[PDB]
């Protein structure tokens, strides 16, 4: 077996490297250490961090955000300490419960939720700036700015875009443990079971494909680790036997095969996609389709079973039943 | 942590769909015990001599009886009730047809909604029917009760905690999830939905596409209805100790025929069988009840699901005592 | 035919069983041994579910649903229409998923390659044993395994859920979702990454292994670096499985509540009670 | 009325859904697999012997040329026409299009099979700053074994037959990573030195295990052109060697294991 493809046998020291970029070399704060634990599985070094006006600006932005939280938090267990270790997962910061449509809520109704998703809003863009400046400062292309532009996208999505279109703030995600879980159903109930919404089927069929590509990419490489096949920009540039036996393996396999680039794009296009079809689902949800099992009656689409103990008619439709 | 195997399995939709109950047997066993407390019918008795409205002095619900019937359901009662207490926790012991102690009162009120139960929510309690002992056991005030905010803990026969007291408000949240299921869902389904009928439980559009005129701005329910729909839904299932496969094909929780068993009809009854109950007979009984009987709102105690059901999808595992008590209904 | 660098590649040997009998490729296909078990599952399988197509309501492909049998017929056969279809479909399944990971061992020993890929494809077959053998061993019926349908799938996972109040308060399942997730996003930082660094645009020059490193520094303040990335990432992938499997296993066997009173355990310490 | 409806029972939501679909197939096949076919195309057939024009779909699957702008000077453009212009030491064991194909002389210093090498460029690989980026420690001085970890420098070096076969002089780092990739060691016996990757090594304390070759084998690991750098071809060729011995070591090794 390759023990390598494991960890580090062998772990190596050196002066650390520092590539140049076009600005904000400066703003590169603390002194790089290194683990031994770490370096058996991973980099050794930790640090430095670059810290630049975008970075804090996203610190500043988003601890206000986690402060106005823990606020509202301690409120709900009245300050108690104790009660609030315990009782953590289950305390949360919610939307209006009222129907105020699209007026601003009150403080003690979902205002404080309001200000707390403003405020995360803003740093995430402010922490996207950062990963598209670090990108174009280092001389590289934006990739990864575009696809965490699609997360930050679907957060928007279900945070306020979704809650603007059907015209209430009612429908946001609470902040908190199990409340933001709880949302996952309150909102699957209310608009008609997701599994029947395709767009859930598209993204879940994406998330898994990611499962499934990262598995197979990872296992790839390692499996060509005696080659060299980790050092992936000069295999793009200069093929050598690792990718060979990679693009064989899988054409052997599966019966065609990608390069070594081309693999990376199906990877970042499939993560990409998981984001995409999930706000493309959320924005069709409550402005043009109301219940999605329906929807997929209405469109043949839904399976139907034998029933085993007897079909049972709604009481309420009975003549003279009560309200 | 966890439960040891096997695990008890029933089947309530077509196989593949996942549709049933899970039971672990220990549980199950320790309930049935439980519920095996049931005192047995009292011997029947001969009906003789005259009615004892014409013997007694103020009988007024259980006029038509002889007197040993009479009698019978008085020992019944006692039972059922206020076993340790005995007949002079409803009555003077100089003279029987004294109202001067409350419970003597309250028991009438409970004498006329027993029967009502019996007569008029059939669609509920079928021919199994309730008797005093289904919510009391053997105690004047009933182990599972609910006010007009959440109370631990769920059974009144246990000494509560500092936190869980309702006036510790650090443990509100812990109070809340308990009556959900341990769930974070932050409302209270008893009085949202089982104190009165202001609120409907239904949520989920019965069309396709959204209605114009219905579905924009503060023309919708909020989101939060549905929340609290989950939460009622929460707690029904943990009151009959089941899930929601129970009534459900989750594939459409909206959809009745195939979509639903007969238990979901019946339980759709029950809700409003509990909302009559409350309104009507127990809610109404805190002008007769004392001070130390009320919640913090001067609100008398009120029933939910668990109240008869305790854990069990049947009270008490289906016994009945109908046919051994006519008095206690149904009326003709 | 070939791929311009194959052929030094298309050499004999490396198969487990059978030597030169099946050491042969048609068109891209390697075969082996395991080659022909597998195209002979598939065709058996696929014959099944068309044969019990038939016998169905329909032919619309998001309605057919080959079911599992009835609770009451536990462990044993039962009758082809109610159950007993899906039961050899079922076994077709495994003998063809089993093949393609031994097909992918002997084309692997043959390129003089790691093991490694047919050694992550054992974990989603390890999943499936779980949601269809061993699960249902544990609680005795075949009847608790998951219809095979487009859609009908679907509403066994959402029954099964729901069965036990709110799933999502599975730990196990916590633990599952939190890998999908992280491998999701690890898997665009990655593509994004070797991208950025090949393709920077404007025929501006390809960088390097320490620009790569830089990058990641500088945002995060650490670097896994190249060859632990991919590491990670067959780590990250596999545990969506590894650790979901025993959220799936325990519901049932080992706890018969809701999830969300689970954590009882947590809240009612009575030190904080 | 209904947001969504529109004329003769469609609805926004079913359009999209056929949009989306669209848009998949587009991805999927108009540019992931033209990506795909960067490498190795166009395919090789029984002799492609239309040299006057070319057949449509070779033209049809290929994506337009992109050039890579290297970092120390050059350029490539993929795809292009490479084929491989070595002699192959294999014969065709039957007259089947796919058939296996059987060495004819030793596999492993003939270089065909999981020995093979791909045909890189005779060029050292670089640091950021122009450096050769794999070199052995005595000429990367400012770097060193890290402390908790076995200093190879002395063991034995114990090949698949259990015979001592060397000892280990030095270890390759990359500068790049700081990650050691090969062992260098002296075989005995034969006045030379050989390369190892450390992904063949079993690094133990006492001694270092290598399973894919036999102790006699390490003589003829392919050497490299200058004693203290290596080319991305000379990394190839050693890495090829070691793994063809998985295969080829031994006759035993071919052959089914059951
Ligand atoms: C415990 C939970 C499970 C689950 C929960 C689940 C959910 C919640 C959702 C799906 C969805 C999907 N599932 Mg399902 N599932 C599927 C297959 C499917 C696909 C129909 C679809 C998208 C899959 C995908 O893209 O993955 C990534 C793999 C990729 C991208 C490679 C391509 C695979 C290809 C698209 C699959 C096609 C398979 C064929 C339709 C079936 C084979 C037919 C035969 C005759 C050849 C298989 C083959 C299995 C097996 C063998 O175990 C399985 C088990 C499970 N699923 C478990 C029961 N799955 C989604 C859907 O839209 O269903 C309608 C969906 O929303
Ligand atoms: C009973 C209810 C269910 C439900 C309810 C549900 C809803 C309501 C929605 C989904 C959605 C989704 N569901 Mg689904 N679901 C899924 C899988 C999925 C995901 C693939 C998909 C997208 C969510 C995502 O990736 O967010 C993970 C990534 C996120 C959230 C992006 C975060 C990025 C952000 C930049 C992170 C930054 C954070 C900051 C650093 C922290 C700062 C915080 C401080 C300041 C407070 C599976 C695999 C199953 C199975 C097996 O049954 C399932 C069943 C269910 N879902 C049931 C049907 N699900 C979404 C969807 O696709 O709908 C169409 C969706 O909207
Ligand atoms: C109401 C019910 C819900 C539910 C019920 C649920 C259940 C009951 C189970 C899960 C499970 C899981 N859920 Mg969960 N879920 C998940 C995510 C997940 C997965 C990460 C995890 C594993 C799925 C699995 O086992 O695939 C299985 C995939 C397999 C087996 C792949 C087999 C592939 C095979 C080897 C090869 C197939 C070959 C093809 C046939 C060949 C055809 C190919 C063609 C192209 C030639 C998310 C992200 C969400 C969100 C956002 O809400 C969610 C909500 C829900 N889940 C709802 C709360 N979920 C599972 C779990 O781990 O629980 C702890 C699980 O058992
Ligand atoms: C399919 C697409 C996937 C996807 C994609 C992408 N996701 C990305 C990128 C892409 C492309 C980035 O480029 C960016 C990044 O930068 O990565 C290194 C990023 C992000 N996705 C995060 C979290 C997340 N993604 C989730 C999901 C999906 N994403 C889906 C699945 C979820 C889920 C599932 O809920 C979560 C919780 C954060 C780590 C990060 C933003 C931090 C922030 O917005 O600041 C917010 C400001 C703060 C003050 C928060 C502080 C705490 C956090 C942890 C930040 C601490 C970092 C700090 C450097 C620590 C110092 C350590 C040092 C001392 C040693
Ligand atoms: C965490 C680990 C991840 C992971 C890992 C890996 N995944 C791998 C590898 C690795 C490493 C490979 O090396 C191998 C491969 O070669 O890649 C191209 C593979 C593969 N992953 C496939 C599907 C896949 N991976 C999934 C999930 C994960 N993978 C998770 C995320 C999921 C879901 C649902 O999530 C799906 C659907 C096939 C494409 C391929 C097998 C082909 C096969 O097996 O051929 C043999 C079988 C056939 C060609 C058809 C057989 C038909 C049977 C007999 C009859 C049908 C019965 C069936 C049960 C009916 C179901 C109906 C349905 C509607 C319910
Ligand atoms: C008829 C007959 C007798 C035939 C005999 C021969 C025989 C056994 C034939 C088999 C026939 C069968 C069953 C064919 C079915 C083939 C199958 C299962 C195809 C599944 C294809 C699918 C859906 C894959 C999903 C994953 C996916 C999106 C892959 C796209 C990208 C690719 C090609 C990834 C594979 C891949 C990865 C993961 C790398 O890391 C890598 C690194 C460097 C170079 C190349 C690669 C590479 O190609
Ligand atoms: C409360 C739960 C009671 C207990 C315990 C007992 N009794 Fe009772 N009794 C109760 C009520 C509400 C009434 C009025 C009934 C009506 O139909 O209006 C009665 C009535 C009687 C009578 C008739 C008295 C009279 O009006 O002359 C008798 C003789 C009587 N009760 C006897 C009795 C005995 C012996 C009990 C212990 C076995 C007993 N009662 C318990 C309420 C309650
Ligand atoms: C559930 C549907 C009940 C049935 C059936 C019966 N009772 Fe009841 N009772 C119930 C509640 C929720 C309460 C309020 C809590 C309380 O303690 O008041 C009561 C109250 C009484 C009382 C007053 C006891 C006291 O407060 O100390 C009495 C005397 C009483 N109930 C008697 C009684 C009898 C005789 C019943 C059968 C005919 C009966 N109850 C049925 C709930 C329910
Ligand atoms: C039987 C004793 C039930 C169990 C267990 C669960 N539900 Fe239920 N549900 C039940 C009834 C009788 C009704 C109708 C209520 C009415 O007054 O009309 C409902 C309703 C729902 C709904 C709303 C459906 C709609 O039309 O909008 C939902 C979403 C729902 N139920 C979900 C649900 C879940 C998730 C459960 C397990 C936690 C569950 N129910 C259990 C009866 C019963
Ligand atoms: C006492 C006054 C009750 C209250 C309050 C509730 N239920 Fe009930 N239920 C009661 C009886 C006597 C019976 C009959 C048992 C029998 O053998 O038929 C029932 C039955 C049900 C059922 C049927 C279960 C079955 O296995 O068929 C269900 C689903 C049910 N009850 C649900 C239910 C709910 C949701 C309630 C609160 C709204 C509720 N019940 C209250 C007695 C009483
Ligand atoms: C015009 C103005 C007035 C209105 C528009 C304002 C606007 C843009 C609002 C947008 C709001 C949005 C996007 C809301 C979205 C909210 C979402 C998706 C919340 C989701 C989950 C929240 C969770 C899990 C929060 C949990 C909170 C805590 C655990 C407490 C905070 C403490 C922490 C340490 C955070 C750790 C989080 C995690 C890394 C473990
Ligand atoms: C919506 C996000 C607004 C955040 C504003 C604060 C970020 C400051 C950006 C500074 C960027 C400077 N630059 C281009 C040289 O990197
Ligand atoms: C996971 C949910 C998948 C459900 C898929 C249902 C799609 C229905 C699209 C129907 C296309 C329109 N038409 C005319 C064919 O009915
Ligand atoms: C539900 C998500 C859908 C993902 C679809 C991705 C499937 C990849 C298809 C590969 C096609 C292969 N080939 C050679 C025919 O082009
Ligand atoms: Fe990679």
């Amino acid at each position: 077996a390759d023990y390598q493809t494991i960890y580090t046998q062998i772990q190596a020291r050196g002066p650390h490297i520092t590539v140049s970029g076009e600005w904000g070399d400066n703003d590169r704060v603390g002194k790089p250490f290194y683990s031994y634990w770490l370096g058996k599985i991973g980099d050794a070094q930790i640090g430095p961090i670059y810290l630049g006006a975008s970075g804090i600006a996203a610190f500043a932005f988003g601890s206000t955000a986690i402060l106005i939280i823990l606020f509202n938090m301690a409120a709900e267990v009245h300050f108690d300490p104790l009660q609030f270790f315990r009782q953590f997962f289950w305390l949360g910061l919610y939307p209006p419960k009222a129907q105020y449509g699209m007026g601003i809520p009150p403080l003690h109704d979902g205002g404080w939720w309001l200000m707390a998703g403003l405020f995360m809003t803003l740093s995430l863009g402010s922490w996207w700036i950062r990963v598209y400046s670090r990108a174009r400062a280092l001389g590289l292309g934006t990739h990864i700015a575009w696809n965490f532009a699609a997360a930050i996208f679907f957060v928007l999505c279900i945070g306020c875009i979704h809650p603007t279109l059907v015209g209430s703030w009612s429908e946001g995600v609470p902040f908190g443990i199990w409340p933001h879980i709880d949302w996952l159903t309150a909102f699957s109930i209310r608009y008609g079971n997701f599994y029947y919404c395709p767009w859930h089927g598209f993204s879940i069929g994406f998330a898994y494909g990611c499962g499934l590509l990262f598995a197979a990419h990872g296992a790839t490489i390692l499996a060509v680790a005696r080659f060299g096949g980790d050092r992936e920009i000069e295999q793009i540039t200069d093929r050598g036997t690792a990718v060979e036996r990679a693009a064989l393996f899988w054409r052997w396999t599966i019966g065609f095969n990608a390069t070594i680039e081309s693999v990376h794009r199906w990877g970042w296009f499939f993560s990409l996609m998981v984001m995409v079809s999930a706000s493309v689902g959320i924005l069709l949800t409550g402005t043009f389709v109301d219940n999605w099992y329906l929807w997929c009656v209405k469109h043949g689409a839904a399976p139907d079973y034998p029933a085993y103990l007897p079909a049972t008619p709604d009481p309420a439709s009975l003549p003279g039943a009560p309200k | 942590c966890f439960e040891p195997p096997p695990a008890t399995t029933t089947q309530t939709g077509f196989r593949g769909l996942s549709m049933g109950e899970v039971l672990h047997p220990a549980t199950v066993k320790a309930k049935k015990e439980r519920d095996a407390q049931y005192p047995p019918a009292l011997a029947a008795v001969k009906a003789e001599g005259p009615p004892v409205s014409q013997v007694y002095k103020n009988v007024k619900v259980l006029g038509n009886l002889t007197e040993a019937e009479f009698l019978r359901t008085m020992t019944a009662i006692t039972e059922w009730v206020s076993p340790q207490e005995g007949c002079t926790y409803c009555h003077d012991e100089n003279n029987l047809a004294s109202e001067a102690k409350y419970p003597y009162v309250v028991a009438r009120r409970m004498l006329e909604m027993t029967r009502a139960i019996n007569t008029n929510w059939t669609q509920h309690v079928a021919q199994t029917g309730v008797t005093c002992y289904t919510c009391h056991r053997g105690t004047p005030l009933p182990p599972y009760v609910r006010y007009l905010e959440p109370t631990l803990p769920l059974n009144n026969r246990e000494t509560p905690t500092h936190v869980e007291r309702v006036e510790t408000r650090s443990g509100y949240v812990v109070r809340l999830a308990k009556y959900t299921a341990y769930s974070a869902l932050n409302y209270d389904p008893f009085t949202m939905f089982l104190a009165n009928d202001k609120r409907q439980v239904r949520v989920v559009p019965q069309t396709a596409l959204p209605l114009v005129g219905v579905s924009r701005g503060k023309e919708r329910r909020p989101l939060s209805d549905a929340y609290a729909t989950f939460a009622l839904m929460m707690s029904i299932s943990d009151s009959l100790g089941t899930n929601c496969t129970f009534c459900h094909n989750a594939q459409t929780f909206e959809s009745w025929g195939k979509k639903s068993t007969p238990q979901r009809a019946i339980a759709w009854w029950g809700i409003r069988m509990v909302r009559d109950l409350n309104m009507n007979y127990l809610a109404p009984l805190n002008a007769s009840l004392p001070a130390s009987r009320l919640g913090r709102q001067g609100e008398a105690p009120q029933a939910d699901c668990r109240t008869c059901h305790q854990g069990v999808t049947k009270p008490l595992f289906g016994a009945s005592r109908l046919k051994d008590y006519p008095e206690l209904g149904p009326i003709k | 035919a070939l791929l311009s660098f194959e052929r030094k590649y298309r050499v004999r040997g490396g198969t487990l069983i059978g030597g030169d009998l099946f050491d042969f490729w048609v068109g891209p296909y390697f075969v082996g041994f395991f080659g022909v078990s597998a195209i002979f599952f598939i065709f058996l399988g696929v014959s099944l579910i068309g044969y019990a197509a038939s016998q169905g309501p329909t032919w619309d492909p998001f309605a057919i649903s080959i079911n599992p049998p009835d609770l009451k017929y536990g462990l044993g056969a039962a009758p082809l229409l109610e159950g007993g279809f899906w039961q050899a479909i079922t076994v077709c399944a495994l003998g063809a998923f089993i093949s393609w990971m031994l097909r992918e061992v002997e084309i692997s020993r043959k390129l003089g390659i790691g093991w490694h890929v047919p050694l992550a494809f054992c974990v989603p077959i390890f999943m499936f044993c779980v949601l269809q053998v061993f699960r249902p061993l544990l609680l005795g019926s075949w009847g608790h395994a998951f219809p095979y349908g487009i859609l009908s799938h679907l509403d066994w996972v959402n029954n099964f859920g729901y069965q036990y109040l709110n799933w999502h308060y599975n730990p196990g399942h916590m633990s599952s979702v939190s890998f999908l997730f992280v491998n999701a996003m690890a898997l665009g930082l990655h593509g994004g990454l070797i991208l950025s660094v090949a393709n920077p645009g404007d025929g501006d020059k390809v960088k390097t292994a320490e620009h790569e490193n830089q990058y990641f520094r500088d945002v995060v303040g650490y670097s896994i670096g190249a060859l632990s990335i991919h590491r990670l990432g067959l780590f990250l992938a596999s545990n969506i499985f590894l650790t979901g499997a025993f959220g799936t296993i325990a519901s049932g066997p080992f706890w018969t509540r809701g999830w969300p009173e689970w954590w009882g355990w947590w809240l009612d310490i009575p030190f904080w009670s | 009325m209904y947001h969504g409806a529109l004329a003769q029972h469609l609805d926004i939501a079913q359009l999209v859904w056929y949009a989306q679909w669209l848009v998949i197939w587009t991805v999927v096949l108009l540019y992931l697999r033209r990506e795909d076919r960067r490498e190795g195309y166009p395919l090789v057939e029984p002799l492609g012997l239309v040299k006057l024009a070319p057949e449509d779909g070779q033209v049809y699957e290929l994506p337009y040329p992109k050039t890579f702008v290297l970092p120390h000077g050059g350029t490539v453009t993929v795809p292009r026409r490479r084929p491989e212009t070595r002699e192959l030491k294999l014969a065709q064991t039957d007259g089947f299009e796919g058939a296996p194909l059987q060495p004819t002389g030793n596999p492993l210093v003939d270089a065909v099979g999981p020995a093979s090498y791909a045909e890189r460029a005779e060029v050292v690989d670089a640091t950021v700053d122009g450096k050769a980026k794999i070199v052995p420690l005595r000429v990367a001085t400012d770097f060193s074994i890290a402390e908790g970890d076995v200093d190879p420098r002395g063991l034995p070096v114990v090949a698949a037959d259990g015979v001592e076969a060397g000892t280990v002089t030095d270890l390759w780092v990359d500068r790049s990573e700081h990650y050691f990739r090969y062992l260098e060691l002296s075989v005995a016996g034969s006045a030379r030195t050989a390369l190892i990757p450390l992904g063949f090594c079993d690094v133990k304390k006492d001694k270092i295990v290598v399973t894919s070759i036999l102790s006699e084998q390490f003589a003829n690991v392919p050497r490299l052109q200058s004693r203290d750098q290596i080319t991305l071809r000379e990394e190839d060729k050693v890495s090829a060697y070691y793994a063809g011995g998985l295969l080829y070591a031994t006759p035993e090794r071919a052959e089914s294991l059951l």
